[PDB]
RNA sequence: GGUAGGAUAGUGGCCUACCAUGGUUUCAACGGGUAACGGGGAAUAAGGGUUCGAUUCCGGAGAGGGAGCCUGAGAAACGGCUACCACAUCCAAGGAAGGCAGCAGGCGCGCAAAUUACCCAAUCCUAAUUCAGGGAGGUAGUGACAAUAAAUAACGAUACAGGGCCCAUUCGGGUCUUGUAAUUGGAAUGAGUACAAUGUAAAUACCUUAACGAGGAACAAUUGGAGGGCAAGUCUGGUGCCAGCAGCCGCGGUAAUUCCAGCUCCAAUAGCGUAUAUUAAAGUUGUUGCAGUUAAAAAGCUCGUAGUUGAACUUUGGGCCCGG
RNA sequence: UCGGCACCUUACGAGAAAUCAAAGUCUUUGGGUUCUGGGGGGAGUAUGGUCGCAAGGCUGAAACUUAAAGGAAUUGACGGA
């Protein structure tokens, strides 16, 4: 865990978590 | 609904529960003055702190400032009256220099021993509490009675409660009742 | 012993001013045989119900349960 | 944090501790007379002064 | 709430009655009367706490219901009768005439007087105003209305009330050099007549007063009661003349008469 | 001028800045947001009774190695599920399944004590008959 | 906000009619939360502060919720009424009745909080009233909330402790007995129990006291500890990374100073531990008084409004007199 | 000599030190002022608002978990130095 590489993993999950709310809306 | 009956605590505890310096010193005090607890030491230490801080703010004022002239000379007068502060050395610098054994000497348990009459401090406390020694003609069974330098002459065995006169005593009677019972008429 | 004392100018004028329990103590009065505290208050509240001398309800009820 | 360890062994050591009773002794005094008995045993009738003072000397 | 209160809590009483904190939950509430609730002294407080004639508040009732006490010559059988300042209290038996005046500590003195002084009293003029049918009247500090005064009598003065017929005998004008009895606050019970009077048009007039020992003390005009000329009081002053000996001087006297 | 404003008229900017930076404490953020009553199973209390479901044996954390002998407790007042340590040699035989226990915090104001993972409460009384006074010999458990 | 009226006990947008477009806000309005009644005050505190205040006094509000009203000087009253809502009682089913956030009590909630006792004697209050009434109040009961004082032993002869005298020579001598003898002595007293008196409204208790009342003076003090922090054991028996302890660091895998026990010792002592909160500790909230290179912390940079802050300059000195 | 980018030497001082004429004039603590921090994670995450065509930006938690994480220097050890 380089914090930059944890970031692009998190930014991936930031998209998916706001996809699953637009999925349910 | 009534007046709240005012109460206060008469002692305080050290900030450190186990100091070798403090625990040996007080056990020396408790065996010297025949004390029961450290609470009897903590009581005097709490009296000293208020008395010491009652002069520290007074000394921070001017001198001839009349509160210091009133409260300070009244502060000395009670200490001089009780025997803690001597008949010489009457100043606010010398109420700060007071210590625990100054007050402990003025206890009735100490003075019943200091004025003859007790042959221990551990026999002094079991004379006082056992309804012997009177101070005026008043029977005192309090060991921290704190004799006040004018009562010392009249400290004596009580008019009642033998060692003071007029009656034998409880187990003295029953022995003499038994000694009369077993011997004869 | 220390107390507080009174000597009145006459025995009858003692009896005017002195409280009753002191006079009960000395033989100069008898404690009244009133009923108890709650029994008085219970009897007072039962008698708050009736409006008047109650002889009329006494004769009406004794008429009604007789027949 | 496995939540299901064996519970059959609870109180094992206390049960297989052999019961040895407290020995009946003459009583010790209370309050002022015990602070008197501490005064002799630390400042009047003390003898062993090893290091500074040892109130519980273990047998060597 | 919902109207007038009938109870006085002990420890909500005025402090100058010297009522003990314990041994009873309630204080004697002053009734409606000539003087205010916090400026008066109920008869139970006088006859039990100040004179020690009554032990209870029941013996205050047993005294007043035999027509013994009389405030201003009238009997006033109320236990909580609000006898206040300058009130002459006559006891027929014991022959004692008292005048309720302030001792210098700010309390009510147990101050005996005699019958020629008990025959009258003083009253500070509260207001001068025309009544109906044009009749002028003056209002005193005990709420007495007296008709047809001297036209020279103004507010803040003092009149001498004959107390049998409630008539103005003479009046002491309010001017410089005349004995001021301070009647409220921390200066309660202090005499000394004058320095001057400062106006403050708008409210709360202030009066500068310097006593026998030349101690100036400023007081509001509404606590000022004029009781005479220079010297020569119109009433008997209490044991101490309102001088305010300080606590250093107060400890000096009590040691001066406790060794005899 | 060492950071802060010093001036006479700057009492507000100091007082706003104090409250702003006051939130970073552990107790002030907890007390003023009220998480004792909202979160935190013992809702601001000190002791909470509960009903015993289960007897868990929790593994002690490494480098220690023992089975810690807790119980699982549903609180009577709240219905929340907690794990409660049963402290002494033995004393798990003293609890039961399905009876009342008085609990407490264990002592670290939360923050599970030592080698015991997640267990932050202990047991004071079972049946109101006081585990310590049961453990010695002093009291007997109520049979029925 | 103006003008006029109505209403009021009266001021007043209090309401009504007409007219004007105001009033508040980054100096935090408006809004949301409060396990918020406000104050006197309380805990802790070198100083500054921090936290609490339902609660013996004072002011407010409320009597299940709301709303309306009668009487009366005084109430939008609740131990008054009326209505609805909610709850709930008796009934012969037509009806009728209710309001303990008064006092005692019950249930429930709970971690959590006592008597269905005695009296108006005190304090005071009410009334036609000196008399009557008073769960206001006072008295007792239960009561380790908190606070005060302070028993559980004391003093000796006997044993050996040793500090010794005249060089005790080698101990006697008229030493000086503190510790030690599950020895031996005669004294002291209240805990308790009671003749009585006092107390009290009546008692109970205290205060006083006749007769009784300690030899294991069983008339027995406990609560926590004994590796460090922290005062006190590398004693003995058991267990064997189990059981368990331990706030934290850490002890347990066969010699465990840390577990469980015996012994001994330590701390506080009629108290002590535990939990939670809060205060000091904490100069880890920093006004006093914190830190920002690298430990967490200078905005990427500049402008700029509120805020905060802002150069110097205007009667100086001298002489005299009174005067604590 | 004025102003600037730096540097060199010393260390009066400062600091935990590495170092620093500023990082000094700091318990002998007050020239003015802005912003930020409060043990490590969770987490620059969730949610809400806001900005952007979007990627994302700005604001920004808590539950829960943890007894250390970290800074600087010393000695060793090791380096496909
Ligand atoms: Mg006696
Ligand atoms: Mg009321
Ligand atoms: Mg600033
Ligand atoms: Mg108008
Ligand atoms: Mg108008
Ligand atoms: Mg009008
Ligand atoms: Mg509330
Ligand atoms: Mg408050
Ligand atoms: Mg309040
Ligand atoms: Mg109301
Ligand atoms: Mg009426
Ligand atoms: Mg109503
Ligand atoms: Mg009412
Ligand atoms: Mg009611
Ligand atoms: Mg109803
Ligand atoms: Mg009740
Ligand atoms: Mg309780
Ligand atoms: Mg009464
Ligand atoms: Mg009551
Ligand atoms: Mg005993
Ligand atoms: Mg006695
Ligand atoms: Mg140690
Ligand atoms: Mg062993
Ligand atoms: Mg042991
Ligand atoms: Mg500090
Ligand atoms: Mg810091
Ligand atoms: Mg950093
Ligand atoms: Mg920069
Ligand atoms: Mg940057
Ligand atoms: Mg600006
Ligand atoms: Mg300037
Ligand atoms: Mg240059
Ligand atoms: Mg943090
Ligand atoms: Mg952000
Ligand atoms: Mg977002």
């Amino acid at each position: 865990m380089r914090a930059k590489w944890r970031k692009k993993r998190t930014r991936r999950l930031k998209r998916k978590r706001r996809k699953v709310r637009a999925r349910s809306k | 609904p009534r007046a709240p009956r005012t109460y206060s605590k008469t002692y305080s505890t050290p900030k450190r529960p186990y100091e070798s310096s403090r625990l040996d010193a007080e056990l020396k005090l408790a065996g010297e003055f025949g004390l029961k607890n450290k609470k009897e030491i903590y009581r005097i230490s709490f009296q000293l702190s208020k008395i010491r801080r009652a002069a520290r703010d007074l000394l921070t004022r001017d001198e001839k400032d009349p509160k210091r002239l009133f409260e300070g000379n009244a502060l000395i007068r009670r200490l001089v009256r009780v025997g803690v502060l001597s008949e010489d050395k009457k100043k606010l610098d010398y109420v700060l220099a007071l210590k625990v054994e100054d007050f402990l000497e003025r206890r009735l348990q100490t003075q019943v021993y200091k004025l003859g009459l007790a042959k221990s401090v551990h026999h002094a406390r079991v004379l006082i509490t056992q309804r012997h020694i009177a101070v005026g003609k008043q029977i005192v069974n309090i060991p921290s009675f704190m004799v006040r330098l004018d009562s010392e002459k009249h400290i004596d065995f009580a008019p009642t409660s033998p060692f003071g006169g007029a009656r034998p005593g409880r187990v003295a009677r029953r022995n003499a009742a038994r000694k009369a019972e077993a011997s004869g008429e | 012993s220390v107390g507080f004392g009174l000597v009145y100018n006459s025995v009858a004028e003692a009896k005017k001013f002195e409280p009753t329990y002191r006079l009960v103590r000395y033989g100069l009065a008898e404690k009244v045989e009133k009923a108890s505290r709650q029994q008085r208050k219970q009897k007072k509240n039962r008698d708050k119900k009736i409006f008047g001398t109650g002889k009329r309800l006494a004769k009406k009820v004794a008429r009604r349960n007789a027949d | 944090a496995k939540v299901h360890g064996s519970l059959a062994r609870a109180g094992k050591v206390k049960s297989q501790t052999p019961k040895v009773e407290k020995t009946e002794k003459p009583k010790k005094p209370k309050g002022r007379a015990y602070k008197r008995l501490l005064y002799t045993r630390r400042f009047v009738n003390v003898t062993l002064v090893n290091g500074k003072r040892r109130m519980n000397p273990g047998p060597s | 709430a919902r109207g007038p209160k009938k109870h006085l809590k002990r420890l909500a009483a005025p402090h100058h009655w010297l009522l003990d904190k314990l041994s009873g939950c309630y204080a004697p509430r002053p009734s409606a009367g000539p003087h205010k609730l916090r400026e008066s002294l109920p008869l139970i407080v006088f006859l039990r706490n100040r004179l020690k004639y009554a032990l209870n508040g029941r013996e205050v009732k047993a005294i007043l219901m035999q027509r013994h006490v009389k405030v201003d010559g009238k009997v006033r059988t109320d236990t909580t009768y609000p006898a206040g300042f300058m009130d002459v209290i006559t006891l027929d038996a014991t022959n004692e005439n008292f005048r309720l005046v302030y001792d210098v500590k700010g309390r009510f003195a147990v101050h005996r007087i005699t019958d020629e002084e008990a025959s009258y009293k003083l009253g500070k003029v509260k207001k001068v105003q025309l009544g109906k049918k044009g009749v002028p009247y003056v209002v005193t500090h005990d709420g007495r209305t007296i008709r047809y005064p001297d036209p020279n009598i103004k507010v803040n003065d003092t009149v001498k009330i004959d107390l049998a017929s409630g008539k103005i005998t003479d009046f002491i004008k309010f001017d410089a050099g005349k004995l001021v009895y301070v009647t409220g606050g921390r200066n309660l019970g202090r005499i000394g007549t004058i320095v001057h009077k400062e106006r403050h048009d708008g409210g709360f007039d202030l009066v500068h007063i310097k006593d026998s020992l030349d101690n100036t003390f400023v007081t509001r005009l509404n606590n000022v009661f004029v009781i005479g000329e220079q010297g020569k009081p119109y009433i008997s002053l209490p044991k101490g003349k309102g001088i305010k000996l300080s606590i250093a001087e107060e400890r000096d006297r009590r040691r001066a008469q406790q060794g005899l | 001028g060492k950071g802060k404003p010093r001036g006479l008229n700057s009492a507000r900017k100091l007082r706003v800045h104090r409250r702003n930076n006051r939130w970073a404490e552990n107790n002030y953020k907890k007390r003023l947001l009220g998480t004792a009553f909202k979160s935190s199973p013992f809702g601001g209390s000190s002791h909470a009774k509960g009903i015993v479901l289960e007897k868990l044996g929790i593994e002690s954390k490494q480098p220690n190695s023992a089975i810690r002998k807790c119980v699982r407790v549903q609180l009577i007042k709240n219905g929340k599920k907690v794990t409660a340590f049963v402290p002494n040699d033995g004393c798990l035989n003293f609890v039961d399944e399905n009876d009342e226990v008085l609990l407490a915090g264990f002592g670290r104001k939360g923050k599970a004590k030592g080698d015991i993972p997640g267990v932050r409460f202990k047991v004071v009384k079972v049946s109101g008959v006081s585990l310590l006074a049961l453990w010695k010999e002093k009291k007997e458990k109520p049979r029925s």
